[PDB]
């Protein structure tokens, strides 16, 4: 098996920037390298084959270079519809292998998240489950850290988060971390809080509620 | 016009087999290999294998050689992938692609492998806390399988809405949150109702989101 | 002809040498008393060069009783051939007079039935083209046996990347291949002309890039129309 090590994992740039994506093969693959573009929820689309040959309809700003082990996808002038995920593929040797991918995001001014917190509704509490939601609305960059604190006790392993794709208008993200507990464990405590650490905040911001109000 | 259309989504039990089709049109089917790619949710691409449509010969990734079968019906220009001994790690989108020439790809086929059965969602309100801008939403919890569509006020309220991707809970059921930001002054004046729809269970729920008293 | 050896003199009496200004340029096969079939791309760069066909030859230079050099009265490239592609790479040359048939000069019947040759089939190809990686040319006719490679394999992105249509066919190129100067020559399967060597813009002997051959059966109506 030939390894295709794609660098970097993610990459932030502005419209009109020249951007470079890299793929390193663990051994010679000649020029049997292809590049693919993929946008969320859609099928991958071919860009380059044979290291450097564009497919029909691929804008000239996409170009491929390399022979042997080191290959480079280049976008000369990044366009709005070019922000997506790109994969390199080796077809020189069985099995065909892909790179882990490269996400190309839009660069933006740093923006702090609007933090909210929601208690579990009474209709949900009629069953045996209770979910506490912590919302981080419209922020940049994506790197964020959310910690739950129940009566000033740090939780772990009982919360999942989900992030939205970059917004088409203001190029911001939104995250929702959900804390799941049984109805018995929920009513054993009173103070629920989520501590949000982000680059755009000078000190961690905490939003909380008391069980009852 | 050339296109590769694939069969619809499939849901299977951790032991059954699945057979996905890929009908080609617009080119001589027997002149090109057909290879199959798999992509786990939020993950990279993976090469399964390829088939020579004239001879039926195949080349497989060793990971799938024991439990995968590629066939072809040259009379209908259709390629089939059968995956048996299914496990939850096989939950992914399956693509067919043409080897050589313009890089045509199918639209994809979603195959879900879980122990759960087709369940309906539970819609719970996320009530606003209550200054200037506040947030509210709906918690769509415990359903199977995907997808779940959410709109607000039959689609009249669109701006400020952030419907999050679903997450796979430990129970094998999907949970999703959908939030929206509105002025604090419109609380009590405006009605906010989220329209959850789960076609697999033929469920349509309209939940009214108010501040609690 | 890479990986082969010198043929028996005049054992392939259909073999022709298309000449440009008195030098070997391409292979060719006599398909009628007055017509030789070759590759259209041989004459793209020929300009006003004198086109001649050498029949009944084994050595291009040594004297042989059956050798006769014919002037070309009429050159008919396939009307849909162009320098940019390998499609329709066929050429029909009309000789100044009917060739003097004999034990060393005899037309080869060409395949009129449009079936693909089964893969792996060994076929015979001959020419005066390159015989070693150094790019040098032989004086006497060379030949080699090549196994046919199926079209789908040949169309993989590593090989010819979908360039092989239904009117083309491939043969393996590992140490045995047809090279520059073998173009227009015959690819004989089952004692019948199956393909015409194209090549031209391809380096030979690399298993990664198989040899390409124009299937004569796919152009039967045109050949008949010109020879009629």
């Amino acid at each position: 098996d030939i390894q295709m090590t794609q660098s970097p994992s993610s990459l932030s740039a502005s419209v009109g920037d020249r951007v470079t994506i890299t793929c390193k093969a663990s051994q010679n693959v000649d020029t049997d390298v292809a590049w693919f573009q993929q946008k969320p929820g859609k099928a991958p689309k071919g860009l380059i084959r044979s290291a450097s040959s564009r497919y029909s309809g691929v804008p000239s700003r996409f170009s491929g270079s390399g022979s042997g082990t080191d290959f480079t996808l280049t976008i000369s002038s990044l366009q709005p519809e070019d922000f997506a995920t790109y994969y390199c593929q080796q077809y020189n040797n069985y099995p065909l292998t892909f790179g882990q991918g490269t996400k190309v995001e839009i660069k933006r001014t740093v923006a702090a998240p609007s933090v909210f917190i929601f208690p579990p509704s009474d209709e949900q509490l009629k069953s045996g489950t209770a979910s506490v939601v912590c919302l981080l609305n419209n922020f940049y960059p994506r790197e964020a850290k959310v910690q739950w604190k129940v009566d000033n006790a740090l939780q772990s392993g009982n919360s999942q988060e989900s992030v939205t794709e970059q917004d088409s208008k203001d190029s911001t993200y939104s995250l929702s971390s959900t804390l799941t507990l049984s109805k018995a464990d929920y009513e054993k405590h009173k103070v629920y809080a989520c501590e949000v650490t982000h680059q755009g905040l000078s000190s961690p911001v905490t939003k909380s509620f008391n069980r009852g109000e | 016009e050339v296109q590769l259309v694939q069969s619809g989504a499939e849901v299977k039990k951790p032991g059954a087999s699945v057979k996905v089709s890929c009908k080609a049109s617009g080119y001589t089917f027997t002149s090109y290999y057909m290879y199959w790619v798999r992509q786990a949710p939020g993950q990279g691409l993976e090469w399964i294998g390829e088939i020579n449509p004239t001879s039926g010969g195949t080349n497989f990734n060793e990971k799938f050689k024991s439990r995968a079968t590629l066939t072809v019906d040259t009379s209908t220009s259709t390629a089939y992938l059968e995956l048996s001994s299914l496990r939850s790690e096989d939950t992914a989108v399956y693509y067919c692609a043409r080897e050589g020439g313009f890089a045509y790809w199918g639209q994809g086929t979603l195959v879900t492998v879980s122990s759960a059965s087709t369940k309906g969602p539970s819609v719970f309100p996320l009530a606003p806390s209550s200054g200037g801008t506040a947030a509210l939403g709906c918690l769509v919890k415990d359903y199977f399988p995907e997808p779940v569509t959410v709109s607000w006020n039959s689609g009249a309220l669109t701006s400020g809405v952030h419907t999050f991707p679903a997450v796979l809970q430990s129970s094998g059921l999907y949970s999703l949150s959908s939030v929206v930001t509105v002025p604090s002054s419109s609380l009590g004046t405006q009605t906010y109702i989220c329209n959850v729809n789960h076609k697999p269970s033929n469920t349509k729920v309209d939940k009214k989101v108010e501040p609690k008293s | 002809i890479l990986g082969g050896r010198e043929a028996e003199a005049h054992a392939r009496p259909y073999m022709a040498s298309v000449q440009l200004n008195g030098a070997h340029l391409c292979g060719g096969v006599l398909v009628a008393e007055q017509w030789v079939l070759s590759a259209a791309h041989c004459l793209e760069d020929a300009a006003d060069g004198k086109v001649q066909v050498l029949l009944g030859a084994h050595s291009l230079s040594q004297p042989e009783p059956s050798k006769r050099l014919y002037d070309v009265l009429r050159a008919v490239p396939h009307p849909d051939s162009q320098p940019d592609t390998i499609d329709h790479d066929l050429l029909l040359l009309q000789l100044s007079e009917k060739a003097t048939l004999g034990p060393a000069v005899r037309p080869l019947p060409w395949q009129r039935v449009d079936r693909d040759v089964a893969p792996g089939t060994l076929c015979d190809v001959a020419g005066w083209g390159i015989v070693n990686h150094a790019g040098r040319r032989p004086d006497s006719l060379q030949h080699v046996l090549l196994p046919v490679l199926d079209r789908a394999t040949c169309n993989r992105r590593t090989h010819h990347d979908g360039a092989i249509t239904e009117r083309l066919m491939c043969a393996e190129s590992n140490r045995r291949d047809s090279c520059k100067g073998d173009s227009g020559g015959p690819l004989v399967c089952g004692g019948v002309l199956e393909g015409v060597v194209t090549s031209g813009s391809r380096v030979c002997g690399n298993r990664k890039k198989p040899g390409i051959y124009t299937r004569v059966a796919s152009y039967a109506a045109w050949i008949d129309s010109v020879l009629a």
